[PDB]
């Protein structure tokens, strides 16, 4: 169905990025209208300026020197229910880093109801030079081998123990 | 539906006549689209006077040929739609319908007194 | 001897008279041989012509000395009537009471009344008479008056001892004729005709035969006295559990937050009629008549944006589903029971309280719908076979001849009945070639083959008839049923859609040389053979329900149709008629009384349906589980003896193997002859170290402790994987450690073993395939091979790793090789089955193929009328006109044989089936639009499948798994074949403890006033208060109630209190009186743990309920109180002894749990991995679906009982569109489409709903087991 999953904090510079910007309606057979608006605050200031807005499947981009030419839309397509409201930057640079606000304004349409909601979801992206290993993926890596190698050793140690022992029975015999 | 009237009704010179109509509906009265329809014919071929009418309420139309004489005595929660007549007059002589819809009740009712006034 | 006949005189009078006042003046049993209504014995010899139908002596001299006369018919059977004048007029000797006598021995008197009685139960049929019935029915009544009449002057009316008035069932005959004549003259017509129904049961007392089938009846039913108290103690206790938990929990809505004209929740519930209204302000889903059940936790239902949840409102259902009295929880409870729609409840409960409460449905169906009918079941079975032990116990104690010689030389058996044999298999073969998409070429061929086919076989019976003589050939019943189906053959020739298919029924001629059909045969034969009586009384109960039921509420389902039907219509199933109503009965035996339930209590009252409903389902039940065992037992023990040899006469095909045997090892030794004419210490050491550590302890407890978290690391796979990086990475590297573990034990045990003893087992083998199939995805994984379709398909296999649990854990390892046992016998019921079903399979198809079409308008999901668009081009016409419109079919239907098959699945397991009986009695024809109820009669069909392929299959099946585990269990030494050796040990330490002699009394102390409370403690009288004080608590924990004034919670809150104080005052005076020896019995220590449990339970809601905010929690602990009530167990030693058998029961219960629970999880792993992004409709929604482990898990455990397991396969069989979208987008996830796979979907669900009956088999046999061995030990 729906998955409401994080975006990567970690972008690396020269390349493309991909912001996640996912809010699933609470019941899924509602139907509904949704229209998004992303903001983003620069290091350096204190101040959260509008970048760009969707809303009836066409994109509007704010008069942006850090923005313009670099921003497409990877969000929900065809429809007036978005649920996935996620953009894609092609070319990251060092003005790119910051935190992002996605305001998702969707509005519900009940038996004689209608519901005007709203959502936030904040966003921070790290631009760097080289893509950062996990720290995840590099202790697995490493408690696997040394899980390994502790499991062989035992195991190797015990049947030199037992070859040793039913070697001297063999002899006693 | 079921409607229960008398076929025929004598009634004594200036003493108060109780029209008995109740009808045996499944479904709940309910108020707001409950209908009562009480005419009056002289005949069987002859003109039906509307006298009395429950559409929201009890309307009493009256009649100068009934002149105040015309009161409400059921209760249609309980089934009853009676009416009746103080101080009956020998002219009040004829046949008296009691019409009743009672939704969502498909049919309608339809019930029918001969009111004869004896001496 | 035979010469003692003698006509009764007056003079035989005086000498009985005179006897008796000898007797008098002064101041045993008689011959059952002789006994009233049986038949003279062969050693009296013929009758003089002149003593029959005539007053005769007394023959018994037990009733010699009182005033007694015999009478004869032509058919010898004995009357015992009174020599005392009748009402003191008529005399034996006078003409009238002569003539009287006359008329009421014969046969003609019989036949009239059965006559007249089947022709008013046929009159009883009619729901509006015409004007000339009362004519017919006052010609009924004077029949009757007839016959009371002859009887009250031939034997008397009260006043003697073998009179009128004495035989109970003349009472019947008594209450109806007063009925009649008393409610004629004072004039509910309903009433009458429910007072006139009783004229049915009559049937009862003229057939012959049907007493006694009736007193058997009633003693079954005496003999299920102590299950049905512990049925009621159980489901009592069940009821107060699940009033405590789910109390006011069905009735909470999503009500909108923003109300204008400042509104309010109070003040809108009172202003609300119309579902219209309330949907504006509670949140329904689409074409659902109640609102949508919301919870207040995370694991609960919940409510759209802008809707919050609230307490509010009727209970759905029309208000009858709820826990909120005694009264709907003690129904709550019987439905789960019995499992009727508990599905439904069970998803609207965890809607509405949250998903961990399905422990409660765990426990309830585990221990009440298995246990409980397992209880009744067997004590069914002990009655039915102490009556038949008792049964047979007493039981005991020129040219023209020329040519037809040849002709009859033609006929020879190895060949020419293989040949037929062959013919018929490819007949049947042929004839299941039908389909709906056909082009006229096949149906062209088709009907050439079918005419070839039967002009063949029409030879056959031509070629035999002029062979033997036609007087010779009808004599064999085989050779009859040929000739019919012969002639039907040649009339559909001349010449409906049924007739093509009467055809299939000379498969049965394989049950020549066919053993297992031959017991099939033999069971449907005896069912109106040996066990027809039996079979004639049940076809009676259900008539009278029938008519019984139309009378009572057919009116009350047409004036209050709008109660129960938005198009003020009838619906699909009512009582208006003679026919829905006795199909409202069929669906009642097969097990859905609910939802017709809630229609009858909407329309003509809750109190008449719900006596009528529950009678119905006791007396129905009751009989056709005594016809289901007379017939199991029967065809098991009594049928088979081996009397004849196998095949006597040497059967043609076993003739044809031998001449096989002969020829085709001839040949082959002939052309084997022409062509020979034409032409190192150290490594046993090192094996010996593997054995070693191998075969360790601490190598197993490794090796299954990594099979635990290898398995456990599967359930971790679901939709949200991509929320949780960190585990992800983990298990994918644990996935490789646990290769490279597994790897190493393979190697292990090659090397320790051996490649000859390590292939030469299963359980290695089957290690051996996972290890392999999960070492080919790692090296693929590894080479770069990890999104090729064949390795994706490959990656899912992983939910096999479990089964290396098997070979590990002894209680699976032992079921499993009985399951194995038990699989070859099961094989070949199996195959019948499948003949059986196919006969009917073809059937349905030729009935119904292509018929299920319709033209619907998709939005709303309402097929158009048949008035407009009538027809295929119509709807194509509105298709391109209306946008929503579409010439859609159904799914599961019978365009070919096997989704027949499915179609028969679904009807035989009575889930999804009346989708498809509705389809099959509106289908008009093919490219042609239904109409409702256009082929009405279809309905007999289903039922008639129903009977057969349902009733008697399980028969066989069941009367084969008997004597499988039954020679399972011999070959052993009759040791449990459940349970482990350790299990057995602990079986037998139980088994002692239910069997201890009387202990030694308990000593009286020797202080004055210890010594007054030992005498008093130890009294019946104080056990007796004790109990009566335990059930008082019962019924005030009854009074509560959903709403109760806070008044009423206090005065119980108070009364519960007393009894605490009370009970624990008792325990105070027992520990005093009893010292020590008070924890010598167990009973004494169970009493003391739950009055400690009482009080301090007490004690901790009270706390929570002031000083917290906690409901959940506080009903959690208030459920404490349950456990004063489990102490009624103490005094009931019936119910006593039942809860014993449990206990015996349950180590066998948990080794099949284990298995049992492992399948489940391993069908889990798969359902995920399959059908996690299934579009969400029919039994799949936002709760119910195959997205987490969770959610899997409670869907699995709805279907072991196969509930609702059509809904669930549904959404599967979508694989084009407009049913599905191949190119779905999910967000947060890479998978796309949302269509299923219907090959996949549909071998899941079979294979797991036939794996879960067969275990659910075993365990019942389990429970028989132990309960059969408790009560006869
Ligand atoms: C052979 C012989 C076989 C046995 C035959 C007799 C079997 C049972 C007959 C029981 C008689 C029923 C008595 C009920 C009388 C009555 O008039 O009932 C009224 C009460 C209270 O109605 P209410 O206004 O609170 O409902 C709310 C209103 N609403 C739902 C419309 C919104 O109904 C309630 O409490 C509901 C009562 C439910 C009782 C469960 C039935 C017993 C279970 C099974 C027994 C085994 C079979
Ligand atoms: C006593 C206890 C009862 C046991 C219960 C068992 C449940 C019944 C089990 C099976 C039900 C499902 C059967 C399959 C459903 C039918 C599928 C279907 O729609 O059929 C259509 C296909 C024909 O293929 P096509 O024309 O689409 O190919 C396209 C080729 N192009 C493109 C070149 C033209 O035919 C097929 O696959 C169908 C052929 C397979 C059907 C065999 C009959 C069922 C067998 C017995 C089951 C026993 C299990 C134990
Ligand atoms: C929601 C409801 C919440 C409320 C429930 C709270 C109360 C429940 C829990 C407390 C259970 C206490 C266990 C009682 C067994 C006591 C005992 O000592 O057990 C003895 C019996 C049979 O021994 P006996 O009576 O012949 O004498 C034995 C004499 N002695 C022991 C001196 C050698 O053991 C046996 O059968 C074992 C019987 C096992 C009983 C399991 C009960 C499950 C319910
Ligand atoms: O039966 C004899 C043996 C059984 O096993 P054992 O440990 O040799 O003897 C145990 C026995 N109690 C004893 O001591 O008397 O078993 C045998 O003696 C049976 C004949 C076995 C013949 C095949 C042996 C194959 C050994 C492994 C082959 C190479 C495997 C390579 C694996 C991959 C590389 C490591
Ligand atoms: C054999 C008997 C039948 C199978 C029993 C299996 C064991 C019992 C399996 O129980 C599974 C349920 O607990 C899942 O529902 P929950 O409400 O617990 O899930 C909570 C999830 N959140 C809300 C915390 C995320
Ligand atoms: C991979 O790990 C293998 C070990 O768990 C094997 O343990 P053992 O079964 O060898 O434990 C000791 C058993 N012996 C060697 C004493 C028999
Ligand atoms: C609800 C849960 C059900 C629990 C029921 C358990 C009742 C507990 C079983 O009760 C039977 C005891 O008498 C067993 O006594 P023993 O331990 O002497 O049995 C023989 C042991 N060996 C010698 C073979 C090892
Ligand atoms: C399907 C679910 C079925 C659940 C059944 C629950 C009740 C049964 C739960 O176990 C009840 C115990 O009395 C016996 O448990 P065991 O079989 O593990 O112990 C037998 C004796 N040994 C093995 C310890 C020596
Ligand atoms: C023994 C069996 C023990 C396990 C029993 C089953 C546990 C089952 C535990 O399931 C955990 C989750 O997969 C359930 O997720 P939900 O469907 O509740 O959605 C969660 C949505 N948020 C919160 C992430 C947004
Ligand atoms: C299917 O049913 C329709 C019902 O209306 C039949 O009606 C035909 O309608 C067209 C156009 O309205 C007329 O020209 C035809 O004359 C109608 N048929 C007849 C028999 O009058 C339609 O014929 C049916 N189609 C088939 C193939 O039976
Ligand atoms: C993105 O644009 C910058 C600006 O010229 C350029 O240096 C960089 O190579 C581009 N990256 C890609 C992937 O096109
Ligand atoms: C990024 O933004 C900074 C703002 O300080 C600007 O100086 C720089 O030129 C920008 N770089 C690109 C590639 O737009
Ligand atoms: C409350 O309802 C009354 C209706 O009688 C209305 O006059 C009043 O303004 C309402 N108050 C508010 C705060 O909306
Ligand atoms: C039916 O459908 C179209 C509408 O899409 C209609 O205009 C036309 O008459 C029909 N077309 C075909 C191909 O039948």
């Amino acid at each position: 169905g729906c998955v409401e999953v994080d975006s990567e904090t970690e972008a690396v510079y020269g390349m493309t990025f991909k912001i996640l910007c996912i809010s699933c309606k609470r019941r899924s057979e509602t139907n509904a209208e949704t229209f998004t608006e992303w903001t983003f605050r620069q290091k350096g200031t204190e101040e959260f300026v509008k970048i760009l807005r969707y809303e009836n499947e066409v994109l509007q981009l704010e008069e942006d020197e850090r923005f313009e030419g670099r921003v497409v839309w990877n969000g929900s397509r065809g429809t007036k229910d978005l649920q996935d409201l996620s953009i894609f930057i092609t070319n990251v640079t060092y003005n790119h880093s910051g935190d992002y606000e996605c305001h998702v304004y969707r509005l519900l349409f009940f038996e004689n109801y209608e519901h005007n909601t709203s959502v936030v979801k904040k966003i921070h992206i790290e631009v760097v030079d080289k893509a950062n290993r996990d720290m995840a993926s590099i202790v697995s890596e490493i408690m696997m081998y040394v899980l390994i190698v502790v499991l062989t050793i035992w195991l190797v140690a015990e049947m030199i123990y037992c070859y040793k022992k039913i070697a001297a029975a063999t002899e006693t015999a | 539906m079921e409607v229960t009237v008398p076929a025929t009704l004598n009634v004594l010179n200036g003493s108060d006549a109780r029209l008995p109509c109740t009808f045996n509906s499944c479904y709940t009265v309910n108020h707001k689209q409950f209908s009562l329809n009480w005419t009056y014919q002289e005949c069987n071929n002859c003109s039906e006077e509307m006298f009395l009418q429950f559409r929201m309420k009890i309307i009493n139309l009256k009649l100068e040929r009934f002149q105040d004489r015309v009161e409400f005595s059921g209760n249609p929660s309980k089934y009853d739609v009676s009416v009746m007549l103080r101080n009956v007059q020998p002219e009040d002589e004829g046949i008296y319908n009691c019409y009743i819809m009672n939704p969502p009740d498909r049919h309608r009712g339809h019930g029918k007194i001969h009111l004869q006034v004896l001496m | 001897g035979p010469q003692s006949f003698v006509h009764f005189t007056k003079q035989s009078l005086a000498l009985i008279e005179q006897r008796i006042a000898e007797r008098k003046s002064k101041e045993p049993k008689p011959s059952s041989d002789l006994e009233a209504g049986k038949q003279l014995p062969f050693i009296y010899g013929d009758i003089p012509p002149g003593m029959v139908s005539e007053p005769l002596e007394d023959l018994d001299p037990y009733y010699a000395d009182k005033k007694t006369f015999i009478v004869l018919n032509k058919g010898k059977t004995i009357f015992r009537f009174n020599a005392t004048p009748a009402l003191y007029m008529l005399s034996p000797f006078s003409p009238l009471r002569r003539i009287s006598i006359k008329i009421l021995v014969h046969s003609l008197f019989s036949m009239l009344i059965m006559c007249t009685i089947l022709t008013n139960c046929i009159f009883m049929t009619m729901n509006n008479p015409p004007d000339w019935t009362k004519n017919v029915e006052y010609t009924f009544t004077g029949i009757y008056t007839f016959e009371s009449l002859v009887k009250i002057l031939a034997r008397g009316f009260c006043v003697g001892e073998f009179t009128f008035l004495r035989d109970p069932w003349n009472w019947l005959d008594f209450v109806v004729i007063v009925f009649a004549y008393l409610t004629e003259f004072v004039n509910n017509v309903s009433a009458l005709r429910t007072f006139r129904v009783l004229r049915a049961l009559k049937t009862i007392s003229v057939i012959p035969g049907l007493k006694t089938i009736v007193g058997a009846l009633i003693q079954s039913v005496k003999k299920l006295s102590d299950v049905m108290i512990l049925t009621v103690f159980c489901l009592s206790v069940f009821a107060l559990i699940g009033l405590q938990l789910f109390m006011g929990n069905l009735k909470h809505k999503c009500f909108r937050n923003s109300l204008e004209n400042n509104e309010t929740l109070e003040s809108i519930m009172n202003t609300l009629e119309s579902e219209e209204d309330f949907r504006k302000y509670f949140y329904y889903l689409e074409g659902s008549k109640d609102a949508l059940l919301c919870g207040f936790s995370t694991d609960s239902g919940q409510c759209p944006e802008g809707y919050t949840c609230v307490k509010i409102g009727r209970n759905p259902d029309y208000g009858y589903t709820s826990f909120d009295t005694f009264s709907w929880a003690f129904l709550a409870l019987f439905r789960l029971m019995t499992q009727d729609y508990w599905e439904n409840l069970y998803q609207q409960t965890l809607r509405a309280a949250g998903k961990t409460y399905m422990i409660f449905f765990v426990v309830v169906i585990f221990l009440g719908s298995f246990y409980l009918i397992n209880l009744i079941l067997a004590v069914v079975a002990m009655a039915y076979e102490e009556q038949n032990q008792a049964n047979i116990e007493e039981a005991k104690q020129p040219y023209w001849i020329k040519f037809k010689k040849c002709i009859y030389f033609i006929v020879m058996d190895p060949f020419v009945d293989l040949a037929i044999t062959i013919c018929i298999v490819l007949n049947t073969l042929f004839m299941a070639m039908e389909h709906h998409p056909m082009t006229e070429e096949f149906k062209n061929v088709l009907a050439i083959g079918n005419l070839v086919f039967t002009g063949i076989f029409a030879a056959e019976m031509v070629l035999k008839l002029i062979a033997m003589d036609p007087y010779e050939y009808f004599q064999v019943g085989w050779n009859i049923f040929d000739s019919l189906i012969v002639t039907l053959s040649l009339v559909e020739l001349f010449l409906l859609s049924v007739l093509r298919s009467f055809r299939l029924l000379r498969v049965f001629k394989l049950a020549k040389s066919w053993p297992t059909l031959n017991m099939l045969i033999k069971i449907i034969g005896n069912s109106v053979g040996a066990l027809g009586n039996l079979t004639l009384v049940l076809a009676i109960i259900v008539f009278i329900f029938a008519v019984v039921g139309m009378q009572l509420f057919g009116k009350s389902y047409k004036e209050c149709v709008c109660k129960i039907n938005d198009d003020c219509t009838l619906p699909r199933w009512h009582m208006n008629d003679f026919f829905h109503s006795f199909l409202i009965v069929f669906r009642v035996l097969c097990g859905e009384w609910i939802e017709t339930m809630w229609d009858c209590m909407e329309v003509a009252g809750q109190a008449m349906c719900l006596i009528v409903y529950m009678m119905v389902m006791v007396i129905g039940n009751l009989v056709v589980l005594n016809l289901f065992l007379a017939l199991l037992l029967s065809s098991f023990s009594s049928d088979n003896l081996t009397a004849i040899e196998e095949d006597p006469d040497a059967n043609n095909l076993q003739i044809a193997v031998t001449r096989i045997k002969k020829g085709i090892n001839y040949v082959k030794q002939t052309l084997r002859e022409f062509i020979l004419k034409a032409f190192g210490k150290i490594w046993w050491n090192i094996r010996k170290t593997c054995y070693k550590i191998v075969e360790h302890s601490w190598f197993e407890s490794f090796i299954v402790l990594m099979i635990l978290l290898s398995s456990g690391a599967l359930a971790f796979e679901d939709i949200y994987i991509e929320r949780k990086k960190t585990i992800k990475i983990i298990l994918e590297y644990a996935d490789k450690i646990f290769t490279y573990i597994f790897i190493l034990e393979m190697l292990l045990k090659w090397i320790a073993y051996g490649y000859k003893t390590y292939f030469t087992n299963a359980w290695c083998w089957l290690d051996f395939l996972i290890v392999d199939v999960s070492l080919v995805t790692l090296v693929a994984n590894t080479l770069g091979y990890s999104d090729l379709g064949p390795i994706k398909s490959l990656r899912t296999l992983r939910a096999l790793r479990p089964l290396r649990a098997l070979s590990r854990f002894e209680g699976m390892r032992v079921v499993v090789n009985a399951l194995i046992g038990a699989i070859p016998s099961i094989m070949n019921v199996l195959l019948v089955c499948l003949i059986f079903w196919l006969i009917f399979s073809i059937m349905g198809v030729n009935l119904f193929a292509g018929k299920f079409y319709e033209c619907i308008n998709t939005t709303d999901g309402s097929r158009f009328p048949a008035s407009q668009v009538p027809n295929r081009s119509e709807c194509f016409a509105l298709m391109n006109v209306s946008q929503n419109v579409r010439w859609k079919n159904l799914k599961v239907n019978f365009d070919n044989v096997g989704l027949g098959y499915l179609s028969l699945l679904q009807v035989a397991t009575f889930k999804g089936w009346t989708i498809i009986m509705y389809a099959a009695v509106d289908s008009v024809n093919v490219d042609k639009q239904p109409k409702y109820e256009y082929s009405l009669y279809m309905y007999i069909y289903f039922v008639v499948f129903i009977i057969f392929g349902s009733f008697f299959t399980l028969n066989l099946f069941i009367g084969v798994i008997i004597d499988n585990f039954n020679q399972q269990k011999k070959k052993l030494g009759g040791q449990d074949i459940f349970m482990t050796e350790e299990q057995k040990k602990y079986y037998n330490a139980m088994k002692k403890l239910g069997s201890k002699k009387p202990q030694k009394p308990i000593p009286r102390p020797g202080n004055k006033i210890q010594g007054c409370i030992f005498d008093l403690v130890t009294n019946q009288a104080f056990d007796i208060s004790i109990m009566v004080l335990i059930c008082l608590n019962m019924v005030t924990m009854m009074v509560e109630k959903e709403g109760q004034s806070q008044h009423m919670t206090e005065v119980l809150y108070w009364i519960n209190v007393v009894f605490i104080i009370l009970f624990t005052g008792e325990c105070v005076l027992k520990l005093i009186s009893l010292r020590h020896y008070y924890f010598t019995v167990g009973w004494n220590i169970f009493d003391f743990v739950v009055v400690i449990i009482s009080i301090v339970g007490m004690f901790l809601a009270d706390l929570i309920e002031t000083y917290f905010v906690s409901p959940t929690l506080f009903r959690v602990i208030r459920l404490a109180r349950i456990g004063r009530i489990l102490r009624l167990v103490k005094g009931a030693k019936g119910i006593r002894t039942l809860l014993f058998a449990l206990m015996m029961s349950l180590p066998a219960l948990f080794n099949i749990g284990l298995l049992l629970f492992l399948v489940m999880f391993i069908y889990a792993i798969f359902g995920m991995s399959n059908f996690a992004y299934v579009k969400k409709e029919d039994g799949i929604n936002d709760m119910f679906n195959f997205e987490t482990f969770g959610n899997s898990m409670i869907c699995l455990f709805q279907i072991t009982t196969s509930a609702g397991w059509d809904g669930l396969l549904a959404p599967i069989l979508n694989s084009k569109p407009p049913d599905c979208d191949p190119k779905k987008v999910h967000p947060g996830s890479s998978v796309e489409g949302d269509c299923g796979n219907p090959s996949v979907g549909i071998f899941y669900f079979v294979s797991y709903i036939i794996i879960s009956f067969l275990v659910v088999v075993n365990m019942y046999i389990a429970v028989i087991l132990e309960n059969f061995s408790v009560a006869t030990e």
